């Protein structure tokens, strides 16, 4: 609060502090450029949109606007937090409470403006050369700003993509290494060297038409694999090889593709990266996925939804992830139910309350 | 990048009286056939002639090293347009005198930008000295060891001493190890 | 206490003892620079924010200020202790007790000032060229200073990043080794050597246009892999190789990426580092994570919250981590409940007290 | 010494990634003589056909026609991995040997000694933690008893340490299954008050 | 880094009377073609001529070794600006006389800083002695074994003795093994 | 580390009367061109001339071997300051006479310390003997086998006997195998 007045000016008051930059140059080369950065975001954003939310406003979340639905909104919201570290939400409200629509404003065309004291005064949505200039000098605050943790910046988050931006450039290039090498590389099966009577000498077009017809017809193809190829004086067949055949940047492309999955938090079993097995049998790879990088990410987005939407209706509302209705935590749930189920010393009404059941 | 020279050497500055002693229209036709053979191997100039480096795109933004090595007093940086309005610029860069890399280091900013079609050209007077007595003497000796060969044998015939032509011009050649991208 | 008067002057009384330095040059190259240092902090800070806390002021912790929430505050607090070894907390209090807001002041723009005797007299928050100069010559002490252990310094902590700052520089560079090598390296598939009739001789532009068209059309691509390439007198095809193809600093990049996880304390199974298995099946890798480097870290941060916030209200308060509500200790919990559950010699009211249940 | 090997073998590879010249190759230009440089009009041409057409991932395999005098000798990099790799791990395991931590707990990569962390953590709190704590708390017990009158004892409590549960459950199953002795005689074997 | 010399050698200090005995405008034209050939291989000076090392950036902060090896009495360290106000500095550094590395070791501080555009230049009088009788005699003998070759054969023709030209100047050459970053 | 010599050899001590018999201004110009060629290969002195080793930092604390090998009677150890107050020290070290390593072994203590800027210098009279009849005769024979070569052939021309110049000075050269850190 007190540092509000001193950090705001040191950044430029009343002017837009634009995005970190290079975010677009990472979205089109690291989300639409390689599958490993593509699938890792699509695995997480389709997992956070699948876990139900409980209210400790649900008609707003289940139907935000005329386009994207409840699951399409969170695929679009988390897909901005994973790509650019910043999630934005416009709300339009003709009514004085509980706004009608929620719009995920994309973050690369959005910048903060710090202003006088501490928290920002507005946001600038700049498409083309036209800005909107939202206002935060009021209570309902029409843009929610969900941030990932950034230790050095005050107004944005850190995309797991910015951490793995070198591992994306290795997995793009080592895969475009072999794309190019299959498109511009000359291997021959051999070479018919014709030196001649001198140290050098070309062979006539009456002899070059003969040499092709006896090479095309009698010596090339699968059906001619092994013809003797009698060589006269001067002619010679030197068969060329191709010595690095497989594996041009093969264990570095897999090592880069595993460092991309390390940054986003997906385990390498779920997307199918080939590696030494870490988890055993997908009952614990899926359980570690919904515990290390999905439910911590969802409990920060829904907690910012709970505070921002409670500025529209009167009562403060809580809105947190429901672990009970997620099939990945069944291996967590059945060893709970077998723990106090086999504990026959305590009564029946005392073990319904240990599981979250209403006593009857 | 062309680098055609502005003015050739007059021939009154060449030591045809000294070359004769070491061994006039035939002697002077053999020094400048041996001056131009040594400059082409060493990328030097030896007589401080004027040049015009007319190039189409700057290689870097604080660089474009000049190929002719001993430089002094870049005269102008003419920044032409396509039609040829010929407006010279006068500030932004510095000639940095260096026998290794004669470069234009700029002044903490991107070098003057080139119009679409309008090739920027540099005129500079590069070389050791205006006379023959201002050269390094071994590079002056290497001219005489080569021009006396062109005098004493006319076609490509047959014949290595310790400090020959090649051992004297091995220390003026540009030692480069970049065949890379920048 | 007595050494207070003698160590303070030997350090410079009443002047700011600035940070260790190089902390920023490690935050932007070791937290935003590689995924292994990125994910290891984000794995720990999202784990300490997930374990609930019990009171032996909770409305302050569950809603600190207008921005970051309960889980966003501890992700921001532990993310300063793991990056720079120092956690700071501003509290603003219009009321004489139980302050309204908590702000994690970032540590690289914060320096101590030792002063006269022992404990510091204030703190300097220097952004740009403007300082705030907090005061500690009073009881409520508006900045809490959580430290990691530093054996040689008296006023700061040691970041696990400073220990692994060489292993970050190997994992950044060995990954930028292969990024560069895929961007500036010339391998050819071969070389068509044309010496000529002399010892050297170039080939004419009427012959160079012919040689490209018979190399482009008939000899390059995947669809031309094996054409005979008749070589006349003077021509020659020497096929080049690429002898180190895979694995440029591959087992040193993995050995460096495992020494980064060793410093922060994450086991290599959880982030996905490829290595010889140490733990078995994630039931003990997650249990060792919440026991060696999460719950010792959380029981030091919550214990400094318990003492500092008890300087605002009258009664001394305790605030420690609750192991009962953490799913990683279920393998600890079920072998406890099976130990005294199967111990049928003692009575039912004597085994409810061994588990922390109220006797009925 | 094992710290000085693990610092230096890790700073071996830090330096080697910061000051080492590997080339992908070398375009040797001898010339018509035994030696001869190539002109700046030819060096600007040779870079532009190497930058544009022959470098990068998208140019991996261009034929590179070589005239008379030109030559491409591709250089290698023969020790690529593992510069002091099994000595840095052998030094990093001798550091853990001195302090007493088992190599499973900190994550040193080595042949497995303990099995499944139930005995690696139990050996850690028995060989190098609880002997170290029972000497520090015993010196606290004697020194602080010089301040108050009565002599005081202050020793580690093994009952409230989760690493000794594999020690504790085989104790409770030993005298729990021993049905020959009575109920009040097995509460005293575990440290429970008889009722 | 240019290192052009201030004053050439007068020619009255060269031993044209001694070179004639070993074997005047043609003899003196062959010693300085053999003095400059030996200095360029050994990076020496042999006649204590004056120099001006005008360089743009200091390589280190307690260094910038001088290339011409036998040094004595660095005259000034002129620290110019871009317009050329030419203010010399007089303190902060030490000439450290060393045949191995003639360097400016500074005085426990960073060397004088260079303005943006204003190249710092060093003028120093480096060499063995002002006369010919002050040289090491084998380096004086190597000049006569080379200048008598340039006298006795004019073009690059054909002809190794135990202590030849190369075996006498093999111990004055700069033995360097750093092609690295610092 | 410079090691410039104090006084050159007078020339009255050189055997120009004996060199003439083996085969005066031209003969004496060839012995000292062959004395200095053999000393530079063997790191010897041969005529006991005076030296001044002026160096800036002691390599060790009980060492700094002297390069000129046959030593006797280190005269002084002048320990100068920066302004040049020139205060010599007189105790603490020992000259240890050794043809292998002529070193200053100190006296069970660190050698005299050097001021900031004030380079310590050593003046010593190193060599075999003051006359020519005090040399080892094979090293005296190697001078005559080299100086008679410089007499009998003037430029670097063409021509190995069992005990030649190289086989006689192979046992006076410094045999070193340390290219290391200490």
């Amino acid at each position: 609060s007190v540092t509000g007045r001193i950090v705001a000016m040191a950044s430029g008051a009343g002017r837009p502090v634009w995005g970190p930059r290079d975010t677009v140059s990472l979205m089109r080369t690291g989300f639409a450029g390689n599958p490993v950065g593509f699938r890792s975001v699509k695995l997480i954003a389709e997992a956070t949109a699948a876990v139900p939310l409980i209210c400790q406003v649900l008609d707003l979340l289940r139907r935000p606007n005329a386009g994207q639905g409840r699951a399409e909104l969170f695929e679009a919201l988390i897909g901005q937090i994973l790509l650019s570290g910043n999630g934005y939400l416009e709300a339009v409200c003709p009514e004085p409470g509980v706004p009608r629509e929620l719009h995920v404003l994309r973050s690369d065309r959005m910048a903060v403006v710090p202003g006088a004291d501490g928290w920002p005064v507005g946001y600038d949505y700049t498409v083309g050369g036209r800005k909107h200039r939202f206002d935060m000098t009021g209570h309902p605050d029409p843009i929610c700003h969900i941030k990932s943790f950034h230790p050095t910046d005050d107004h944005y988050g850190l995309s797991p993509m910015q951490a793995a931006a070198v591992a994306l450039d290795v997995h793009n290039a080592a895969s475009a290494w072999s794309k190019a090498l299959l498109d511009n590389a000359a291997r021959p099966s051999g070479a018919i060297i014709y030196k001649g009577a001198d140290g050098q000498g070309v062979l006539a077009p009456e002899q070059y038409e003969r040499l092709i017809f006896e090479m095309e017809t009698h010596h090339q193809g699968a059906r001619n694999a092994g013809r003797p190829m009698l060589l006269e004086g001067g002619l010679d067949w030197k068969p060329m090889g191709f010595s690095p055949s497989d594996m041009e940047f093969h264990e570095t492309k897999a090592a880069a593709a595993r460092e991309i999955a390390l940054a986003f938090g997906v385990p390498p079993m779920l997307i199918g990266i080939p590696g030494d097995a870490t988890y055993a049998n997908y009952a614990e790879a899926n359980r570690a996925f919904y515990r290390l990088t999905v439910l911590p990410l969802l409990t920060r987005v829904s907690a910012a939804l709970a505070w921002w939407l409670s500025g529209y209706l009167g009562a403060q509302i809580e809105l947190k992830p429901d672990l009970d209705q997620v099939p990945a935590l069944a291996v967590e749930r059945d060893q709970l139910w077998a723990r106090i189920g086999a504990a026959g010393f305590l009564s029946n009404s005392e073990k319904r309350v240990l599981l979250g059941l209403p006593p009857t | 990048m062309m680098l055609n020279e502005v003015t050739a050497v007059p021939g009154t500055a060449l030591p045809v009286a000294e070359f004769r002693d070491h061994l006039d229209a035939a002697l002077l036709s053999y020094l400048r056939a041996a001056i131009a053979a040594i400059e082409g191997r060493t990328a030097k100039a030896l007589i401080s002639r004027g040049f015009r480096l007319a190039l189409t795109a700057w290689r870097w933004g604080d660089m474009q090293t000049l190929p002719i090595a001993p430089v002094a007093t870049v005269t102008a940086l003419r920044l032409v347009d396509a039609a040829g309005v010929e407006t010279p610029v006068a500030a932004g860069w510095r000639l940095v005198p260096d026998m290794a890399r004669p470069r234009i280091e700029a002044l903490g900013a991107m070098l003057p930008m080139i119009p679409t079609g309008g090739r920027v050209e540099i005129d500079f007077t590069a070389g050791f000295g205006a006379s023959w007595s201002a050269l390094p003497v071994d590079l002056a000796q290497a001219v005489f060891l080569l021009a006396a060969q062109y005098y004493e044998l006319r076609h490509d015939g047959a014949a290595a001493m310790p400090f020959g032509v090649m051992a004297l011009i091995e220390r003026w050649r540009t030692v480069r190890v970049l065949g890379g991208r920048p």
